[PDB]
DNA sequence: CGCCGCGTCAGACTCGTAGGAATCTAAACCCTCCCCTTAGGGGAGGGTCAAGGC
DNA sequence: GCCTTGACCCTCCCCTAAGGGGAGGGTTTAGATTGTGTGCAGTCTGACGCGGCG
């Protein structure tokens, strides 16, 4: 496309969208408003398996009278536990029952924009839904291993009946030797499915009408996903003249870019047109907060908590103007005095807005002498140091062979020489059965052999360290 | 080190918490010394010769 | 105060004074070069300049 | 109520109101179940005044909770009595 | 087939010195965890000081 | 000489009542505002290989 620029790339394929007007936005957001409210709507009738508000209303047991909070929830249940009284009547998809829970419908479509709550009833049903998706699975897997058969009758008649095996006599009718190639596992189709009829007991309905208000609540979920989307899409115009005021301090321009959209994406999902504003008047603080919120937790090598981030800017603020009054740069003193802070904190903020050097600073008339050619390895130990080690390993050895083998075993373990550990009296004394006390009398004892000056002067040379 | 734990405890001696730091002469230069410059900090305590 | 304070201090136009002698001085300030910003390149300057 | 409009009608410290949750002595109205804030009503003032009476005349906080919760116990004042007419003295 | 445009790769060795490293705005509220405060108590684990039994 | 007592002693960690001070982390904020910007860098010559168009 004779570019590669992916920030040309992003705002040509941005400018193929058209500003809306005060009326679009409105009625953009209300039908987000009515389609998450007909979700609600077709999860009212749904088997008592649901997680029903019963009592979620005394779960929880602008400020409402308690009398107020108390009642008006009676309206519905004293309405919904005589409305669904007719579940028996005519099956399940009778038509008083239609009529007085979308008349329940009518009730609920008073509220509005909520929290996690109402996402957590229609889980009720995700946990529960998809479980009988893949149990009807697990039969596919069974019988696929052992006989072919054309899925396009079978899942359909599948789909249609659901009253007993019986739509499996619709598989020999057409006389193919196909039909009963199967042996000695069809119990095991009977297993799952006899395992999801009991799934049907504990749901008491059958899955045909389940499914189906599913396939018209998946309709407003996806209805609001979609208006969503092109509320979305139409003010990204916003995000990139806001964002442009960033600019070098640390993030480059695409990143800044996609940091305010995930702020945007909030600001759609929390705007009220009932209360008259503008969509923008709602949006700049969400799309400031994210970029802001951005710029303080990467962009930095070592990163800098947010309160010490603002400390640091209010310090600088204070300098800018007491330079501008002054003429000269205050001293630590007259910052502490006006910042009203004790003057050592003052002195230790001031050291840690320092950014790392790179490794490649060229440091002289050339550019082929770096500053990381000068740097030393500071681990690392001397070879006189190597080699009297070594030798005083060698002459303690030495003087350790004169005094007695049993006498110098407990040197060796008194002192861990050539042993893994240490040791203490009581568990060297273990192994002797000797008193908790004369070890430390014979210790005495080879401690005070060792320094007579017949032996003493091989080891004292090394001491002047 | 073990061994130098044992030479501790027979010839007695500790070491102590500081360690030198000083300023030297490089090798080959000798010279006289002619001038002497002193630079404290403002809140701290001026010593005899600055 | 970044912008004046770094070209004074940063630049390749900007040298460490050479003061073995009185001549070496005098020398040093009536320079004239070709390389710094602007210029040419060491490696990239041919024979008829 | 929040807790900083309700520390300015007691004039309290939020310190305070803390330990006090903590010890079991003052125990908030409602607490929300994921932020975890804590919201006061008329009846903690009602009961932050009575454990400001009882803190007054010396009594300690185990001593305050035995006075508050548990029945009259009438013991313990008058030998709280003896504690300062002693002191006096001293 | 042939010419031209355009993109990629290369350009001697060893020594010296030379201080510091360059713009750049959010504010109110809540929570939990960690250490601090007097003047000593209490224990755990590991050492030391005379005295005899043999 | 080769062991057993009963005293003594030391350092290190955790504890007391009623909060105080701070570090480091979470959340919202409703008049409107709808496409970058540096007062860029662009700056060498020679040989070679491949694609794109006549
Ligand atoms: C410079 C420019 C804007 C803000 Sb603000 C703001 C700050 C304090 C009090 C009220 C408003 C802001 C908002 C969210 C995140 C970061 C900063 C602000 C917001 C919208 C419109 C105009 C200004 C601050 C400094």
């Amino acid at each position: 496309g004779r570019t590669t620029d992916p920030v040309r790339m992003y705002m040509r394929e941005m400018g193929t969208v058209e500003l809306l007007t005060r009326e679009g936005e409105i009625d953009i957001a209300k039908r987000i408003e009515d389609g998450i409210n007909q979700v609600q709507c077709s999860v009212a009738e749904y088997p008592e398996a649901i997680t029903y508000l019963l009592e979620q209303y005394d779960r929880v047991e602008n400020s409402i009278d308690p009398e107020l909070a108390r009642e008006k929830f009676a309206e519905l249940r004293a309405q919904y536990v005589v409305t669904r009284d007719t579940i028996k009547a005519k099956g399940r998809s009778h038509a008083t029952a239609q009529e007085e829970i979308l008349k329940l419908s009518e009730v609920f479509k008073q509220f509005r924009l909520v929290p996690k709550q109402f996402d957590y009833l229609v889980n009720s049903m995700r946990v529960m839904m998809d479980r009988v998706r893949t149990q009807e699975r697990l039969i596919m897997k069974l019988c696929v291993e052992q006989c072919k058969m054309p899925k396009k009758n079978f899942i359909t008649l599948f789909t249609g009946n659901e009253t007993s095996d019986t739509w499996f006599n619709a598989a020999i009718a057409m006389n193919k030797p196909w039909s009963e190639k199967l042996h000695d596992v069809s119990e095991e189709v009977h297993r799952a499915l006899q395992k999801l009829q009991q799934i049907e007991e504990e749901t008491g309905l059958t899955i045909e009408q389940v499914k189906d208000i599913n396939r018209r609540m998946s309709i407003g979920e996806a209805k609001a996903r979609r208006a969503k989307k092109e509320m979305v899409e139409a003010n990204l115009r916003l995000v990139i003249s806001i964002a442009k005021k960033y600019t070098n301090r640390g993030l480059q321009f695409l990143d800044l870019i996609q940091e305010g959209n995930i702020g945007l994406m909030k600001a759609v999902d929390k705007f009220e047109y009932r209360r008259g504003y503008k969509f923008s008047t709602y949006a700049t603080w969400w799309i400031r907060q994210a970029i802001t919120r951005s710029i303080a937790d990467q962009a930095r090598t070592i990163r800098i908590p947010v309160h010490m981030i603002e400390t640091i800017n209010k310090l600088n603020r204070i300098s800018r103007q007491m330079l501008q009054e002054m003429g000269r740069e205050p001293t630590p003193e007259e910052l502490a005095e006006r910042m009203l802070m004790p003057e050592d904190k003052i002195r230790k903020v001031l050291k840690i807005a320092k950014e790392p050097i790179s490794m490649e600073t060229p440091i002289g008339d050339d550019e082929d002498s770096h500053l990381g050619d000068f740097i030393e390895d500071t681990t690392l130990e001397l070879p006189l140091d190597s080699a009297t080690t070594e030798s005083l390993r060698a002459a303690t050895h030495d003087v350790l062979a004169g005094l007695t083998a049993r006498e110098a075993k407990v040197l060796r373990m008194r002192f861990g020489i050539d042993m893994n550990t240490d040791y203490t009296l009581e568990e060297v004394g273990k192994q002797f059965d000797v008193t908790r006390e004369r070890i430390r009398q014979i210790e005495a004892k080879a401690l005070r052999k060792l320094r007579h000056p017949s032996r003493s002067e091989v080891l004292r040379s090394f001491l002047d360290d | 080190t073990p061994e130098e734990k044992l030479l501790r405890a027979i010839f007695g001696e500790k070491a102590s918490d500081v360690k030198d730091s000083s300023l030297r002469v490089p090798n080959g230069v000798s010279g006289t010394v002619i001038d002497v410059q002193v630079f404290t900090r403002d809140g701290v305590e001026k010593d005899k010769r600055a | 105060s970044a912008a004046v304070k770094e070209f004074f201090g940063s630049s390749q136009l900007s040298q460490f004074m050479d003061q073995n002698n009185p001549l070496s001085e005098i020398t040093h300030k009536r320079r004239i070069s070709a390389l710094g910003p602007g210029g040419l390149t060491r490696e990239r300057a041919g024979f008829e300049v | 109520s929040q807790i900083g409009l309700f520390s300015k009608i007691c004039r309290v410290t939020i310190k305070t109101l803390h330990y006090y949750n903590k010890i079991g002595l003052l125990v908030p109205a409602y607490i929300n179940p994921d932020n975890g804030y804590r919201f006061y009503t008329s009846d903690q003032l009602m009961k932050f005044h009575q454990i400001a009476s009882l803190r007054q005349l010396g009594f300690t906080i185990t001593e305050i909770v035995t006075l508050t919760q548990d029945e009259n116990s009438c013991h313990i004042i008058e030998r709280r009595r003896l504690e300062i007419q002693k002191q006096i003295r001293d």
